[PDB]
């Protein structure tokens, strides 16, 4: 009923960003969504005196025929202010049995948003070839996917959530942005009856009916593996002393010599060459040192979080998460076939939406993704398979790594 | 009196922490002066202007001059500072329509909204801001102080001011009529439809009625189709560019190249197939206008080729939203591509063209799928869709290329068409070691001050060279070693390096490059049954050996 002022970073004006051009589909999606929103108090037409601009577009979530508005406020995000409560995140949630991802979105639209930074919210409805005006909102109350409306909306939410979570000690909720993640270790169909019960829970106290289910304790990470073999060629030596090099960077103590030593001398790629004794010997204590976590690795809330993501071929995919070079958080890989198998952009797009998700369960938030893709493919692409409320940072590698090879 | 309906103002503000302007008047000749006077009260007895107090601070400058009007004086107030110290407005005239995109209309009518201009008041507060004074006879009197209460001709705020008080004057009307369409471009507004003339005059009439609701009157035009809107020509039935006129030159300088450039850039919209590599090519290192260039052969067969495509009227057709729409593109050569859109067969609704990007290596598949990607967006942009492909690649090469590329790609729903000169995959490196095929460990080093290096390789038969070179460097002899076990290998061949730089331009897969020397590894490769090129780790005492210094 009252709003809690809100500001930009000192010395930053509103984003202005520029409308990027929607599918026809979309557009007739976001004008009756927008129609609705603007006859329900939530959004209002403005004026040319607004120079500020937020692109949007729409998505279908998960295995549902409604489209949904999507606003990407993350520049807007990184210019408003930090809102200080004054969380630690929970370090039990990715511990748990089952983890259930609502959306709580509709919520935030119940709470009036400060008059002076609405201006900051506008966006636009663009039309084909531009022959009409683009048809320009603002919003008046907390929009989804903005920073500052689950900061703001937190006090209402504990009090909302105080009769579940104090019935149900052993649940543990996360919320991040539009998404509250409800893990427990109950029985799945237990799970969602209770999941049921928090969702009626919100529905009496004000599309939250969807879910998403997690399993964070089969998460399988990837530690690094050498290969067992009877007989070794020169080739297969030398990938694996590449291998071993490459994890001597990672791992202190990794021996290559002895293995070397097979490797002088001008041979046949294919010649195979029996390991003498002292190779593998070094190749056991190699593998030894292998089996042991990596040395010096801690998470830090004050840095960023990068994710790199490898093709493997196939449908498959390898991601690393880390802090510091060569000091990984945690590793994985996909071979999941999703709707996806004769698309390379659909699978590195969903990649990209599941090891988000497994960073907000782990850490609380995004990773900056090193993507392998041409900007202007990823650009073109990526809004069609784009399924998820939040929306993060990335960057292009345009020269092949290597260690593709070393992830499999 | 019949009531008239209010214009709502816009709040305008000046940018934070700037005030108004305070420029000083200019001295003006008494002849200039009595006509700023006769025009401003005239202007003041309209409601445009009013005379202001001795408090007001601010100041912009007016100008009195010699009309287009042979015998007339034309007031010209100077807002440039101003300007500078107003906010900045949203702009709807950004991204304008792309003639391909419109819809043919049986009727298009014209109507004169300039007097409405004037009907829409300033903002009250700010209009302090717009303060003028006009000097008196002689200085001996203070100067006649007046602000404006409507957008003045010239301000910042003015154009986008009015065009969104003007939409949200049609809005209603636009929405209860969807069977026509209306467009504002400056003083003008534009109503096009499908109805019978007599329907449509009517529409028309019916508009004038709602204008005139806010007061607005419209003259009862001058324009007429075709009309001649942001270098095109638009038709009832098809549009086209602005006729392009290359000139005649025995010499050409920079600017002139720029400029032919520029007509070639606009015309390609519309002319198929022009192509603007070799006359590009000139501008690069150059920043004098005035410098004569001299032109290439292959600029002067371009300028050619260009000069025939142009030789006569070309026209785009204009879409229809319930026919598919169909790209087809098109491999020009030396980087250049070109395409056409259509729905009906021969009847294009626009045409295209795509350079590829400056970079030190690249190949055809890769330019193809991001001339796919341009022609995507501009499509999105234009008709809210992807239009359907066709492509000079056949399936089976897309297939093997991004199946085995490191990096994801992806092209929309296409199909191909047979038309050389045909997209292709010129090598394809193995994925395992070959049996049988002699095994080339190749190196090479340079002296970082002398520039001195070798290149070289020894094989698994006892095979060995090493070539001394001159103004080289470490990527340099890596590349050259690598040539040189492909040059003097078999149909088939095992290659073994430790350098990181060559493996990652090869793995990129490049059909052309800047430079010769990777140039002259691809034609090798092109020419090699098979090829599997493998890296050790340096330094490591692997059969690569130094030798090499
Ligand atoms: C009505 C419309 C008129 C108009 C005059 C100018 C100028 N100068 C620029 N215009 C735009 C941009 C419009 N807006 C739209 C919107 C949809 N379809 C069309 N089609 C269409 C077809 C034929 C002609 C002709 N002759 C003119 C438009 N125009
Ligand atoms: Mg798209
Ligand atoms: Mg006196
Ligand atoms: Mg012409
Ligand atoms: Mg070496």
């Amino acid at each position: 009923i009252e709003t809690v002022p809100v500001k930009l970073k000192p010395g930053m004006d509103g984003p202005k960003v520029k409308q990027w051009p929607l599918t026809e589909e979309k557009i007739k999606a976001l004008v009756e969504i927008c129609t609705e929103m603007e006859k329900e108090g939530k959004i209002s037409k403005i004026g040319p005196e607004n120079p500020y601009n937020t692109p949007v577009f729409a998505i279908k979530k998960k295995d549902s025929t409604k489209w949904r508005k999507l606003v990407d406020f993350r520049e807007l995000n990184k210019r408003t202010q930090d809102f200080w409560e004054v969380i630690p995140h929970p370090a039990g949630l990715k511990k748990k049995k089952s983890v259930t991802v609502l959306d709580v979105g509709d919520a935030y639209f119940s709470v009036p948003l400060d008059e002076d930074f609405r201006k900051y919210t506008a966006f636009t409805i663009p039309s084909i070839n531009n022959e009409t005006p683009g048809i320009r909102y603002q919003y008046n109350v907390l929009p989804q996917g903005w920073k500052g409306s689950p900061a703001i909306f937190q006090s209402s939410m504990t009090k909302i959530l105080e009769p579940f979570k104090k019935q149900n000690p052993d649940i543990v909720i996360y919320q991040y942005m539009d998404d509250l993640y409800v893990g427990s270790d109950l029985e799945i169909g237990q799970h969602r009856t209770k999941i049921e019960e928090l969702r009626q829970h919100l529905l009496r106290w004000g599309f939250l009916w969807m879910g998403y289910e997690l399993h964070p304790d089969k998460w399988t990470v990837q530690p690094i593996v050498l290969p067992e073999k009877d007989s070794w060629t020169v080739n297969d030596i030398q990938k694996l002393v590449g291998k071993l090099n490459w994890a001597s960077q990672i791992y202190p103590g990794i021996k290559v010599r002895q293995l070397s030593k097979l490797l002088r001398g001008t041979k046949a790629l294919t010649e195979v060459i029996p390991l003498t004794e002292e190779a593998e010997l070094e190749l056991a204590e190699n593998r030894e040192i292998l089996k042991e976590p990596v040395h010096g690795v801690y998470y830090d809330p004050s840095k960023d979080l990068i994710a790199e993501i490898q093709k493997q071929g196939q449908g498959q995919w390898t991601y690393q998460i880390y802090q510091e070079p060569f000091k990984n958080l945690k590793t994985g890989k996909y071979a999941r076939m999703r709707g996806a198998h004769t698309n390379d952009v659909k699978q590195l797009t969903e990649a990209v939406q599941k090891i988000t998700t497994e960073s907000i369960v782990i850490w609380g938030k995004t990773p900056k993704f090193k993507l392998p893709i041409q900007k202007e493919t990823w650009e073109t692409w990526w809004t069609e398979y784009w399924q998820a409320t939040w929306i993060p940072e990335w960057e292009f590698v345009n020269t092949p790594p290597l260690v593709k090879l070393w992830y499999q | 009196m019949v009531p008239i309906s209010p214009i709502e103002t816009v709040p305008v503000k000046l940018k934070p922490g700037m005030d108004g302007p305070k420029v000083k008047q200019w001295p003006l000749t008494e002849e200039k002066i009595k006509a700023l006077v006769e025009i401003c009260t005239e202007m003041e007895k309209e409601g445009k202007i009013s005379k202001i107090g001795p408090e007001n601070p601010y100041n912009t400058p007016v100008f009195a001059i010699k009309k287009k009007d042979s015998t007339k004086w034309r007031k010209l107030v100077d807002f440039r500072e101003l300007n500078k110290r107003t906010q900045d407005f949203w702009e709807v005239q950004l991204g304008i329509p792309h003639p391909a995109g419109l819809k043919k209309k049986k009727s298009v009518t014209v109507l004169d909204v300039g007097d409405a201009y004037f009907s829409v008041p300033l903002d009250e507060d700010f209009r302090k801001y717009t303060a003028f004074t006009i000097p008196s006879i002689n200085n001996e009197t203070p100067g006649i102080r007046y602000q404006y209460n409507v957008l003045p001709q010239g301000w910042k705020g003015s154009p986008a001011i009015f065009q969104s008080s003007m939409t949200k004057i049609l809005e209603p009307f636009a929405a209860q009529n969807p069977d026509i369409v209306i467009y504002q471009y400056m003083d003008d507004l534009y109503v096009g439809s499908d109805l019978e003339i007599g329907q449509h005059r009517t529409k028309i009439e019916e508009l004038r009625q709602h204008l005139l609701r806010w007061g607005l009157t419209t003259p009862d035009h001058q324009k007429e189709p075709p009309f001649l809107w942001m270098g095109y020509e638009l038709h009832p039935d098809k549009w086209t560019v602005q006729p392009i006129v290359l000139p005649e030159k025995d010499s050409w300088t920079v600017n002139d190249i720029q400029k032919l450039v520029g007509k070639l850039n606009w015309a390609s919209q519309i002319y198929p197939g022009i192509k603007v590599r070799q006359l590009s090519k000139l501008l690069r290192g150059t920043k004098a206008l005035t410098e004569v260039i001299p032109l290439t052969e292959e600029a002067e067969l371009e300028l050619a080729e260009n000069r025939e495509i142009l030789k006569e009227p070309v026209h785009g057709v204009y879409y229809d939203p319930s026919k598919d729409l169909i790209a087809e593109i098109q491999k020009q050569g030396q980087g250049q591509w070109t395409y056409q859109i259509y729905q009906e067969p021969f009847k294009n609704l626009k045409t295209g063209k795509y350079a590829r990007m400056r970079g030190a290596h690249t190949n055809d598949v890769k330019q193809l799928t991001e001339a796919v990607q341009k022609i995507t967006t501009e499509s999105i942009v234009i008709w809210g869709k992807t239009p359907k492909f066709k492509l000079p690649i056949q399936k089976e090469t897309w297939e093997t290329w991004w199946t085995e590329y490191w990096q994801a790609t992806w092209i929309p729903e296409w199909e191909f068409v047979n038309t050389p000169p045909l997209v292709k995959l010129w090598y394809q490196l193995e994925k395992e070691p070959i049996v049988g095929a002699e095994t080339f460990y190749v190196d090479g080093a340079a002296n970082r001050e002398t520039k001195l290096g070798k290149a070289g390789y020894v094989t698994n038969k006892g095979r060995q060279k090493v070539v001394p070179l001159t103004n080289t460097t470490n990527q340099k002899t890596e590349l050259q070693a690598i040539y040189l076990a492909l040059q003097d290998s078999g149909l088939e061949v095992n290659i073994v390096t430790d350098s990181q730089y060559a493996l990652g331009i090869i793995q990129a897969q490049p059909d052309k490059s800047e430079s010769e020397l990777v140039n002259q590894i691809i034609e090798q490769l092109i020419k090699k049954e098979k090829v599997y090129l493998a890296w050790v780790p340096a330094h490591k005492g692997i059969g690569g050996n130094e030798q090499v210094d």
